[PDB]
RNA sequence: UCGA
């Protein structure tokens, strides 16, 4: 079978981040980039100081310098890039980024002016500096202007973007995925067999019988240690009943 | 006033617009909209599906043949083919390449109502002795239907590959002040549209503002109440 | 959006009338939130510009590009002068018409700090007790849909200088690195022997961490305050004290597989990085 | 479950010294490790999904 | 050596949902014996606490609940989730059992 | 036998569906909030969705 | 020990030759497992 | 949520005792088919479906609807179990 | 290991001249006991700081920034890792592909 | 397929329009261009400035009348007016009152073809001997024209006022996925409307997607110039 | 022996 990404699936880099696929998105809105090419993940921010790995963070920072460069990078483990050199990186990309631009015959837009506002008044940028020099001073930091495909109109804050290297893990859906109706029962008693290949029910555990007791369910409980479980007339008379 | 608009083409792949001038901020309200559906509902082919005689599957690797079966797909649908009749919904293009040659797009079978814009699209490579034949079938249609999505049935080893329509490559819109109009803060809006050939930057601009037009339409007479 | 923002820029300019600040605004010398003195009245440039007398104004005026959601102005809002910023009154909305009577809302709400963790979670509790089950429920989903939108539009990302390292770090540092040959000199005269050596240096090395961490919270409330990672922080988004010190200041002393604690700390942070020794040891 | 595919790499003919590549590996791009792709990575809340 | 006062989700956790054992005289207001005490009820006697005037909370308690095998609605008092007095027929020995096993994942530092 | 699915189907289940709730339960269960009644939606994919809220 | 090869990708297999149990006939089991052995010794340096 | 689990809560004293109403009550929908209920037309709940717009088949929901307008009644040992189901399955089929 | 507790190894990461030590303070260690040490009295360093993780752990680029645990979950997923049809070296690797 | 369109509504102020159904995507496509220019355009009220006797400062406050200047201003900002021909896009009002009252809009002096949709709002209260006398400027504009962006004072010494132009106070839209049949990919577009009354829901919305379709109408003549 |  050829299985193609779907919702719900592993991914993770090698910064361990883990995550599944939620609500995979068109094409059509993304929060692309004053190029038009959209976005391929947007990964939340706060797992990241919580697992205190940056890691993901200098990924996406040496990931953004190449995808304008065209160069990948190696970087062995404690020893190699560092904070001026990846921030060079970006200079360059940038410089030839913005080169692009207003060799395209443009300039910098006014929504990028309403970013760079907001951005100068927190401190992010120089004040005084001209537009140029204050997107500059963003885009080594990693941080560049994004346009909500959605609306279109910009994100209030700069965002974080560029090449991650990201795995698609083993587990997926398609594989994991599994349901009961009726069917199999266990030759000594007359409970079903747990799993996805018997093609059985899930198991109610001892703890899972307690919150039930704790929410004070009497029939609930009762059906699931009976009527769904073990009883011998009555899934018989229950199927019967449902019919 | 009246709002001056132009158009700088180049080929059937790029195109640029510049509508100025406009009220202030009033630029995106348009340009991004016209980007969604630019976007999304342009039509478009990217073939259908594919029939070799050497093939069952997606797998089975062709003798004298550098790339496997879905390998070469993955080229498949890479090429832009331009239907010049607008009343075709359905053809077929045949391929016959043997001996050492690298196959490409403009290696096919030409025929009436179509033509191919990238003939440099490299297909397989084949070596010495290597003999292939090909035959796809392509239709047109809206958006993106993946190939477990869309039956053929064209026969015993029809295979059905991903159809990425959307003639569109990207749009990126852009606004700036215009130094046209009677007062300041206003917004020229420049529209950029980067597509493969099968519909002109023009022409895709066109049928979508179509479609919006169109959809905008559907704003007549709803049926009241008062809670 | 219920953070308010305040700039140093113009810094309490006294002036006579409102028309100096009213051109101080425009020549930049001034601040649009700075805390300066218009006649004898504390205000800022914010509170008396924009002027509102209903909520339905202030949120065009600002919507329609005139404003930020954080600035401090002044605003109509049930009857009432009060002096906040449209985020505010844009929560005590959302909450209001989320309940369907804004009345006990902004009854119960506080207009004044920014709303997090705790006063959310205060605000949820008031709500099932004062108003009742269906209503909180509903109010829940709403604050998650406005919230989660809120978070999208801010657009707040982390990058590596989003953790930037306290000026104070390299001072801090090294007057500790004297104070090392200074105990170790104390050991070298006598004075000190083996063990009181080692936790003279333990604590030394502990009164270090607190000088950076310390430190880092400072440079974030000085310096920084809108910081995406000390927001996360301070809202209760998530992080804690200590993964940011981490992430920010020194990562601290580490601790030997015996089970006391080892000698040399690890120095760097994350941002930093750390070399095979600290890893190793960590 | 996971396929085992080996992609040639080589033209018809070419010169080739001793250890250099001819053929590919399921995680194998030209003789470098590739587990998953490089994509483009956004970092920020999204509509709370 | 100075008596302080239990920090108030100390309070909270000991009075909340607790039902008077004996009338309570502070501050001229007056609670009767039988009130269920809401977080109002337990700031007030903190309140009062504070002013000095109470020391201690008279509480019927499941520990001196003379119900057989089980407890008593006014011994127990407030139902956690619904914020009432606890509903005849709850098992709180299985919902008290559960809440101290939740936290038993986290204890180190 | 045959999964055509007709629409027929789709709808009829719906027609059994609404007004009942299905319980969710996620593993370990401590809390008796392990287990919590929510309302079948059918949607696409086989992935379950969950509330956000009730995920902590 | 003699199990299952790992050939999700040729890594799986190539790290999973190379790992160390203490687990296994000869070894020892989860009952007795103590902080001694899941810790790792200072000398372990760049051989674990 | 159920609209008017708050009223609902609020007429019982225990929780339970409302869950044990409900359900019996929905069983006795069930039991006629709907043909027993209290609810006028436009007390009638109703499930909107593509097909058309018509009763809401669920019967616990009709129990709820039911009871929320009081018109029920409920306690312990109201009346004999003996004839509660004598002139139950009588009057209805 | 005892071999190695002999003597006192620097450290790879130390700072090499051109074959000679370049600075008078000297990161090493004895038994495993970090130590301030001449450019004297050390006998010994490890090649390289690869030697120190193994395969999986090494082919995580800026490991350094990156907290223990996170660490071990990465170069432990990359064994869950499953073959694509496109797929793509990384962008950034620590070179031991 | 063919998208259906309902209205619910109630007054001259609130409205509500719902798309249902629409392809996916497209309900976020409408949402912004008809939320932007409703907030930007639709002309109509707003007062400009407004002058007042033995008062100079918008600051110095006002003898014998309960609230204060600023507080008044305040209140005029909520009047909303509407002209009955489109010959007079600008007017003057007057207001004279003394003793002991309760000055309303309705105690606002009329005009000849101003008509004053707001008839009870309260604007100052006159304690015993209130001296007031006042007129404000009403002109015809569109969005939001701050106080500072227009300087105006017809009399000696005027106040200029901000001007809130749009009927429209607030929207606000929304899109949710609805099932139909089989597909569940749909577009339900619902748009919440507030308006002061001048011009309904319906109105505002229509006069909208006019300017909408009018605006893109504007790609028309290309002026070709290639790269 | 992995997933949470
Ligand atoms: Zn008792």
């Amino acid at each position: 079978q050829k299985r193609k990404l779907q919702v719900g699936d592993k991914l993770a880099n090698r910064h361990g981040n883990k995550g599944v696929v939620a609500k995979i998105l068109p094409v059509e809105d993304m929060p692309h980039l004053p190029d038009g090419t959209p976005v391929d993940v947007i990964l939340n921010p706060l797992g990241v100081p919580s697992r205190m790995n940056l890691g993901q963070i200098l990924e996406t920072h040496l990931g953004l310098a190449g995808y304008f460069l065209g160069q990948r990078y190696i970087s062995p483990v404690f020893d190699g890039a560092t904070e001026p050199e990846i921030k060079e990186l970006l200079a360059e990309a940038f410089n030839l980024y913005f080169g692009k631009r207003q060799g395209e015959g443009f300039g910098v837009d006014k929504r990028e002016k309403e970013v760079l506002a907001r951005a100068e008044k927190l401190g992010l940028v120089s004040p005084g500096k001209s537009p140029e020099e204050q997107l500059k001073e963003l885009f080594d930091l990693g941080k560049v202007v994004l346009y909500d495909g959605r609306t279109g109109e910009p994100f209030e804050g700069p965002i974080v973007v560029g090449q991650m290297f990201i795995m698609k893990l083993y587990h997926m859906v398609e594989d994991k995925m599994h349901a009961r109706s009726t069917g199999p029962y266990s030759l000594i008693t007359q409970q079903p067999l747990g799993g996805k290949a018997q093609f059985g029910g899930q198991r109610f555990g001892e703890m899972e019988v307690w919150a039930l007791e704790a929410y004070g369910a009497a029939h609930t409980l009762q059906e699931m240690l009976t009527i769904k479980s073990d009883d011998i007339e009555g899934r018989n008379a229950a199927y019967q009943a449902i019919i | 006033k009246a709002p001056v608009f132009t158009a700088t083409t180049q080929g059937d792949h790029y195109g640029e617009f510049v509508l100025e001038p406009l009220e202030r901020g009033f630029g995106v309200t348009l340009g991004n909209p016209l980007r969604r559906i630019l976007l999304s509902s342009i039509p478009g082919t990217a073939v259908t599906s594919v029939y070799i005689e050497d093939v069952l599957h997606e797998f089975s690797t062709i003798p004298g043949v550098k790339e496997d079966v879905v390998e070469i797909i993955l080229n498949l649908k890479e090429l832009v083919v331009r239907f010049l009749d607008p009343k075709m919904a359905s053809t077929t293009l045949i391929l016959r390449a043997e001996g050492p040659k690298e196959v490409r797009a403009g290696d096919f079978t030409p025929s009436a109502d179509v033509e191919i814009m990238n003939p440099d699209l490299h297909i397989a490579t084949l070596e010495e002795g290597g003999k292939l034949y090909m035959e796809v079938r392509v239709d047109r249609g809206v958006g993106y239907v993946p190939a477990e999505r869309h039956g053929i049935k064209d026969r015993i080893n029809a295979i059905p590959v991903d159809a990425i329509f959307s003639p569109v490559r990207r749009v990126a819109f852009q606004v700036e002040d215009t130094r046209l109009g009677q007062r300041t803060d206003l917004d020229k809006l420049t529209l950029r549209i980067w597509t493969d050939g099968s519909v002109t930057p023009l022409e895709a601009l066109n049928q979508a503002v179509a479609i919006l037009k169109e959809h905008l339409n559907y704003f007549a007479n709803p049926e009241a109440s008062l809670l | 959006i219920t953070q308010v923002r305040k700039e140093k820029k113009g810094a309490g300019m006294a002036f006579a009338t409102p028309e100096e600040a009213l051109a101080a605004y425009e020549r930049g010398e001034v601040a649009l939130n700075a805390p300066i003195v218009v006649a004898g009245r504390e205000t800022s440039v914010g509170r008396l510009k924009f002027v509102f007398a209903n909520p339905d104004e202030a949120l065009l005026a600002v919507a329609h590009g005139l404003l930020d959601l954080q600035d401090v102005v002044t605003v109509r809002y049930l009857g009432r002068r009060l002096e906040t910023s449209p985020g505010r009154i844009l929560f005590a909305r959302i909450v209001g018409e989320a309940v369907g009577d804004e009345k006990v809302a902004q009854e119960l709400i506080q207009m004044d700090v920014p709303q997090e963790k705790n006063s959310l979670k205060d605000l949820v509790y008031q709500a099932f007790l004062r108003l009742g089950m269906e209503k909180t429920a509903r109010l829940l989903d709403a604050l998650k849909y406005y919230g989660f939108t809120l978070s999208t539009t801010s657009g707040i990302t982390i990058g590596i200088d989003d953790a930037v390292i306290p000026e104070e770090k390299q001072r801090y540092l090294e007057e500790a690195d004297r104070k090392l040959r200074q105990i170790e000199q104390a050991y070298e005269m006598g004075f000190l022997t083996d063990r009181e050596r080692y936790d003279q240096v333990i604590q030394l090395w502990t009164e270090t961490t607190e000088k950076v961490t310390q430190a880092v919270f400072k440079n974030f409330e000085e310096n920084y305050p809108f910081n995406p990672l000390y927001v996360m922080a301070q809202s209760g988004a998530r992080g804690n004290p200590q993964q940011i010190r981490q992430l920010c200041g020194m990562r601290g002393l580490m601790q030997k597989p015996s089970g006391e604690t080892f000698e040399v700390p690890v120095r760097s942070s994350f941002r930093e990085g750390l070399t095979v020794l600290e890893y190793f040891i960590s | 479950g996971t396929a085992f595919d080996q992609r040639p790499r080589v033209r018809v003919g070419q010169r080739v010294k001793k250890g250099d590549l001819l053929a590919d590996g399921p995680a194998s791009e030209e003789g470098f490790l590739a587990l998953g792709q490089n994509v483009l990575v956004a970092i920020m809340p999204f509509d709370g999904y | 050596r100075t008596l302080r006062l239990r920090k108030r989700s100390d309070i909270e956790s000991g009075l909340y949902g607790r039902v008077l054992a004996r009338e309570v005289e502070a501050l001229g207001r007056r609670l009767e014996e039988g009130r269920y005490l809401s977080l109002e009820d337990v700031h007030f006697l903190i309140k009062a606490a504070e002013a000095g005037e109470v020391r201690e909370v008279p509480v019927r308690s499941p520990l001196t609940c003379q119900t057989r095998y089980g407890v008593c609605q006014k011994c127990y008092g407030y139902d956690l989730s619904m914020a009432r007095p606890v509903s005849i027929g709850e098992a709180v020995g299985v919902v008290a059992a559960e809440s101290i096993g939740e936290p038993g994942t986290q204890l180190t530092m | 036998r045959q999964r055509d699915i007709k629409d027929e189907v789709w709808d009829a289940l719906e027609e059994v569906i609404h007004g009942k709730v299905v319980l969710l339960n996620r593993a370990p269960t401590l809390h008796r909030l392990g287990i919590q009644a929510f309302q079948p939606v059918l949607v696409e994919g086989q992935s379950i969705q969950l509330h956000p809220l009730v995920c902590e | 020990l003699s199990q299952f090869k790992d050939e999700t990708n040729p890594l799986s297999s190539l790290r999973h030759k190379r790992r160390i149990s203490a687990l296994g006939p000869g070894g020892l089991t989860r009952e007795r497992a103590g902080f001694d052995v899941r810790d790792v010794h200072r000398t372990h340096y760049g051989r674990i | 949520a159920e609209p008017g689990i708050d009223k609902l809560f609020g007429m019982v004293d225990s929780k339970y005792r409302l869950t044990v109403v409900v359900a019996k009550r929905a069983q006795q929908l069930l039991r006629h088919r709907f043909k027993n209920t209290v609810l006028e037309p436009e007390e009638r709940p109703k499930m909107r479906t593509l097909e058309g717009l018509y009763d809401d088949p669920n019967a616990v929901t009709w129990a709820m609807k039911e009871l929320l307008t009081g018109r029920l009644f409920f306690g312990e040992n109201l009346v004999p179990e003996d004839r509660l189901q004598k002139e139950m399955e009588r009057l209805y089929p | 290991a005892s071999e190695e507790d002999r003597y006192t190894i620097a450290q790879a990461n130390t700072p090499l001249e051109g074959d000679r030590i370049a600075t008078d303070r000297v990161v090493a260690r004895r038994r495993g006991e970090p130590v301030i040490v001449a450019p004297e009295e050390v006998e010994f360093m490890d090649v390289s700081p690869k030697q120190v993780f193994s395969l999986n752990t090494n082919l995580i680029p800026f490991l350094e920034h990156d907290d223990a645990n996170r660490a071990l979950m990465g170069s432990n997923m990359q064994t869950q890792a499953v073959p694509l049809i496109r797929a793509q070296a990384p962008v950034v690797m620590t070179g031991l592909e």
